[PDB]
């Protein structure tokens, strides 16, 4: 159903973003419609003014999931259409003081949603105006999804697919155009209550994170940073789950050069492993230094060899477990056996590495998760 | 035996993510809840999103086209 929201509603927004140092990008309402179902934009000119009065530094998509339109409306919307209607949106924009802001769309559902012709001739009508694609995706149904689903290799396999169903779609219209995934979490439906904000919900997160850098993917957008679903990274209570301790620590090492890694193991698909310069916004780390993430849904601890000529580096390894008793279903997280809590309400703790002995075996305990920075790797393409 | 071997690509770099790679949403449907000024107001919450900075924050989702802009409104 239609519902309003206030300038307070924006400012309160706009205010959090700022103030925490984040972009926001705002969804403009796509199913208002002239007699003819061109985009109405009146409404969207009424908030681009009020945002120009305050000097609001904003990015915009328009729409979201326009395939279901005819589902959740009665509204068929077909992709040349919204095309269209993001030209529009993008001529309003340079008549704005937004000119130089960046346009996103068109926020379609993954491949399984039947949406390659929506996005295609979305992609040949308005591909010009957007500064990224955008699109979804969710592995499971919250409703039914189960324990071993969010630690199926299998499950984790398929997005492999839906990846290369978008980029083959993407070539074909607006080849080198930027990828985003623009909405993206566990289970769709607001997630499956204690998988989604557990420890559990990690595997499915970083193994997307991996995946989605390692395939070319520019920016992936979780659902949620904090709200009623279950996959939100901050709970009702604002007290951070798994998942945020797992971003904030893949935010402070993993860097924006994409590295490869693979398991010489010639199966199993348990073993995930990728590979990334270390980040050097990072105070600790050098420039050449690589930082390898690895999962293991074996139920037994495996020992990571590091090829040539890496064999003796020192290693950091932040190892992350569940802290009792819930298990793969806990709540809390432990980092190298410590346990993850704010200091107080403004402060978040170190994130304290455990140095292995140089030439060592990289352990990597059944059913967990590990970053591992490879020290003086003097990677010249990390340079 | 528990024991893999790696192999690396380090050669050059073979995609180059934004600084903004790992980014949130906050669902439209939120803006619905009576709680949504006291919720974004926590400094807690803050502290938090401060800490995945530098992120896009997309504001979106089903409720993204049933949401209407009202300058009236308080
Ligand atoms: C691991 O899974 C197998 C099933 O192949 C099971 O029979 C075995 O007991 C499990 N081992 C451990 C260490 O839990
Ligand atoms: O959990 C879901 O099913 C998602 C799907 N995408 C739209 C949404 O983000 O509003 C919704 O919450
Ligand atoms: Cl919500």
């Amino acid at each position: 159903k239609n519902s309003t929201y206030s300038r307070s509603s924006v400012d309160v927004l706009y205010t959090f973003a700022n103030c925490s140092g984040l972009d926001l990008i705002f969804g403009l309402n796509a199913l208002l419609r002239t007699a003819d179902l061109q985009w109405n934009s009146s409404n969207a000119q009424l908030l681009l003014d009020y945002c120009s009065s305050k000097g609001y530094n904003i990015s915009w998509e328009l729409g979201n999931e326009p395939n279901s339109f005819l589902k959740k409306a009665d509204i068929f919307i077909n992709g040349s259409q919204l095309g269209e209607d993001f030209i529009q949106l993008h001529k309003l924009l340079r008549k704005s003081t937004f000119k130089n802001a960046k346009l996103y769309g068109p926020d379609v559902g993954q491949p399984r949603r039947k949406t390659a012709k929506m996005l295609k001739s979305f992609l040949k009508a308005g591909g010009e105006v957007i500064d990224s694609v955008t699109w979804h995706h969710y592995y499971l149904n919250g409703r039914t999804a189960t324990r071993e689903d969010f630690l199926n290799p299998d499950v984790l396999d398929i997005f492999i697919s839906s990846v290369q169903k978008v980029f083959q779609v993407v070539e074909s219209t607006r080849p080198g155009k930027k990828v985003w995934l623009g909405e993206t979490s566990s289970a769709y439906g607001g997630g499956a209550p204690l998988l989604s904000d557990t420890f559990a919900a990690g595997f499915m997160w970083l193994d997307k994170l991996g995946l989605s850098a390692r395939m070319g993917i520019e920016v992936v957008m979780r659902q949620v940073f904090f709200g009623a679903g279950n996959y939100h990274l901050v709970d009702e209570n604002f007290d951070p789950l798994p998942d945020y301790w797992l971003s904030l620590l893949f935010k402070k090492l993993v860097g924006t050069k994409v590295l490869m890694a693979s398991v010489q193991g010639s199966k199993r698909r348990k073993l995930r492993v990728y590979l990334h310069c270390t980040n050097t916004d990072n105070p600790r780390y050098k420039e050449g230094d690589l930082t390898l993430y690895a999962i293991n849904l074996h139920n037994v601890t495996k020992y990571l060899r590091l090829p040539y000529p890496f064999s003796n580096k020192q290693v950091d390894k932040y190892l992350l477990r569940p802290l009792g008793p819930h298990g793969l279903l806990s709540k809390s997280v432990q980092l190298n056996g410590l346990t993850l809590k704010m200091v107080d309400d403004q402060t978040l703790p170190p994130l304290m590495e455990k140095p292995l002995r140089p030439g060592s075996s990289l352990g990597l305990p059944a059913f967990s998760y590990s970053f591992f920075v490879i020290r003086n790797a003097k990677v010249a393409a990390c340079i | 035996q528990d024991v893999v071997d790696l192999d690396f690509f380090t050669q050059e770099p073979l995609h180059l993510v934004s600084p903004s790679f790992l980014s949130v949403t906050i669902d439209a449907n939120l803006a619905t809840d009576p709680r949504f000024l006291i919720l974004l107001g926590s400094p807690k919450l803050r502290t938090l999103a401060r800490g995945l900075s530098p992120a896009y924050l997309r504001f979106g989702g089903t409720k993204t086209d049933f949401l209407i802009f009202d300058p009236k409104k308080e």
